[PDB]
């Protein structure tokens, strides 16, 4: 009479399956998540800098449209555009709107310095009741609407050397009256003419007059350019009617800034990793949730579930019933 | 598995053991019991743990990207774009595909692996004083009493000392 002695493993009752190289289903005892699938639905406040744009998208803060001048100097990791924002200024074009809306957001500040423009015998600080400021007619608070003085409106010719050690972003624009009589009215001369140049580089825009549709009590319309000064180099700024003039320049950053669109609440919480439907956990390499981000984030795939094995392979007693 | 004792010569698993992965099961003259080994399960969870670990390692930190949904409709440009990013998501997609695929295979083959060792180990410490029958039990050819159970199990199972009594027992 002797004695039996069996080695053998554990099992459970309840397996999961995983996926390997040959069975697309197999049982193991245990597996873990890599794939993030939810959100709390809430943009975190910490510990990125959050800047809710509200009813204001990057470019009216940037132009300064009234209803946006609480952004005046601001400055973000992540400014958020909410689809509720609207405009409430002169109607306005942007050509490649795409790209100064990506230059300033990586950027990350809207501070602005005013620079003292000498506009010889022109009329500044115009304004049209398009864009309301308190009571009255009003305008971009940083752009200056230049038009005659007396009956005249001289060939403009200003310069502003960058002696700083930092890029300047200057904004500025054009104006396409509806009307003949319109642009003669404001500019004395029945075709403008707006050239902006550095050393290097020239834009060179002509007003279109004609009427466009109607926006906010105007068949007008601005367009918005832009340019930037090096250290070293100067802006020229030449013009015989239709300048939309600068007041300043903003002052460039490079850094981890960014935009994104969401209508996800601002709540008190930390976390890495933003989307658009909220904050997600990092813990996970991979996530399912959405594929814009912003922060430390597990990488989009297009699986809900992927399940790592941690466990052996589960083998339940051989089955009565 | 690639060792052939889980799920092969060894029929099934223990929903009885719960304090350790791998283990003993005994019949002597003194009753039955059970005993986890504390090694080979250790060995298998640190093997996990390690391969969970670098799996888990955090290493992807984005800011300002591309613009991935769009309000206007734009041609070639935005082509582009899309194309851009649904090309990345599907090479991560697969990435996270074989991931799982290569290391699920290696866990169940690891796991296998050791419950082997464990066999292997236990067999060339009894010598000849044991038999394997082939289903993961050895018939051990003395009278094995609970302290000498716990000696195989710790690893002091001294085999010259039985050795007389089994091999006669053995050879008939
Ligand atoms: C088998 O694997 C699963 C994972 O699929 C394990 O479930 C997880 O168990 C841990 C406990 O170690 C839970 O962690 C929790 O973390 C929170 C947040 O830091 C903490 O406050 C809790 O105290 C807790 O530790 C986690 O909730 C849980 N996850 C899921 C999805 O169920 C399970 O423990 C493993 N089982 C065995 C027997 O190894
Ligand atoms: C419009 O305004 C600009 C800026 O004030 C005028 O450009 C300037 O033109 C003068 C020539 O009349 C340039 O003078 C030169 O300066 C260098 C020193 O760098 C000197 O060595 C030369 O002998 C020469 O005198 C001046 O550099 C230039 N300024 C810039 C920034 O380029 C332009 O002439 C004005 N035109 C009109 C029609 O008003
Ligand atoms: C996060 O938001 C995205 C984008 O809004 C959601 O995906 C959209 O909504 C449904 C989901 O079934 C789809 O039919 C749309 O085609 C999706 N749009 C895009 C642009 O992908 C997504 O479901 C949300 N995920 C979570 C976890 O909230
Ligand atoms: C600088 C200036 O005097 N602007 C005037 C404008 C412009 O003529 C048009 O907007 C150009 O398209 O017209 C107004 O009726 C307006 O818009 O409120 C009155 C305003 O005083
Ligand atoms: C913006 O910043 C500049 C310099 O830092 C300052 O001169 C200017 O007045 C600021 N404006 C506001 C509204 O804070």
């Amino acid at each position: 009479p002797g004695a039996t002695l069996c080695l053998g493993h554990h099992a459970v009752p309840n397996g999961t399956l995983v996926k390997t190289i040959t069975d697309d289903q197999i049982e193991v005892t245990n597996a873990t998540e890599l794939v993030q699938s939810s959100s709390t639905g809430k943009i975190c406040n910490n510990p990125h800098r959050i800047l809710d744009g509200i009813d204001c998208t990057l470019i009216d803060a940037l132009l300064g449209d009234p209803h946006c001048d609480v952004f005046q100097n601001e400055t973000w990791d992540l400014f958020v555009e909410r689809s509720k924002a609207f405009s409430n200024c002169y109607p306005y074009d942007v050509p490649d709107y795409a790209s100064l809306r990506s230059l300033v957001a990586s950027s990350g500040t809207l501070e602005f310095i005013t620079e003292g423009f000498t506009w010889t015998g022109v009329t500044q600080n115009g304004g049209s009741n398009a864009c309301k400021r308190g009571p009255g007619s009003g305008f971009f608070s940083r752009l200056n609407w230049l038009t005659k003085s007396g009956s005249t409106y001289p060939v403009l010719n200003v310069t502003m050397p960058n002696n700083d050690n930092f890029d300047k972003l200057y904004i500025w624009g054009v104006h396409h009256p509806s009307t003949n009589q319109e642009q003669t009215s404001l500019y004395v001369q029945a075709s403008g003419r707006v050239t902006v140049s550095t050393r290097r580089s020239q834009q060179t825009i002509i007003p279109n007059i004609g009427s466009r549709p109607w926006v906010r009590m105007t068949s007008a319309r601005i367009s918005i350019y832009w340019t930037i000064v090096k250290p070293g180099d100067v802006l020229v700024i030449n013009s015989n009617g239709n300048l939309i003039a600068p007041r300043g320049y903003f002052k460039m950053r490079t850094g981890k800034s960014s935009i994104m669109r969401s209508d996800a609440p601002i709540d008190t919480c930390i976390s890495e990793c933003i989307t658009p439907n909220g904050s997600i956990p990092n813990d996970k390499p991979f996530q399912n949730v959405n594929k814009i981000t912003y922060g430390a984030c597990p990488k989009y795939v297009k699986q809900n579930t992927l399940k790592l094995a941690t466990g052996m392979r589960n083998v339940p007693e051989k089955q009565t019933r | 598995g690639l060792f052939g004792a889980i799920a092969g010569f060894i029929e099934n698993g223990w929903e009885g053991m719960i304090d350790g992965w791998y283990g003993f099961r005994h019949q002597n003259s003194e009753g039955t019991g059970q005993a986890a080994d504390l090694k080979s399960t250790q060995a298998a969870i640190d093997q996990i743990n390690g391969k969970l670990n670098r799996v888990i390692e955090k290493t992807n930190e984005k800011f300002h990207q591309i613009e991935k949904e769009f309000s206007e409709v734009e041609g070639r440009i935005q082509d582009l774009e899309k194309y851009v990013e649904d090309t990345k998501i599907d090479l991560w997609s697969y990435n996270a595909e074989l991931l799982v695929a290569l290391e699920n295979q290696h866990t169940i083959d690891l796991t296998d692996s050791e419950m082997n060792k464990l066999f292997e180990k236990t067999g060339r410490q009894l010598r000849e004083n044991a038999e394997d029958m082939g289903n993961g039990c050895f018939k051990i050819y003395h009278k094995c009493d609970n302290a000498c159970i716990e000696s195989i199990r710790n690893g002091t199972y001294d085999h010259d000392v039985y050795r007389d009594e089994a091999l006669n027992n053995r050879f008939q």
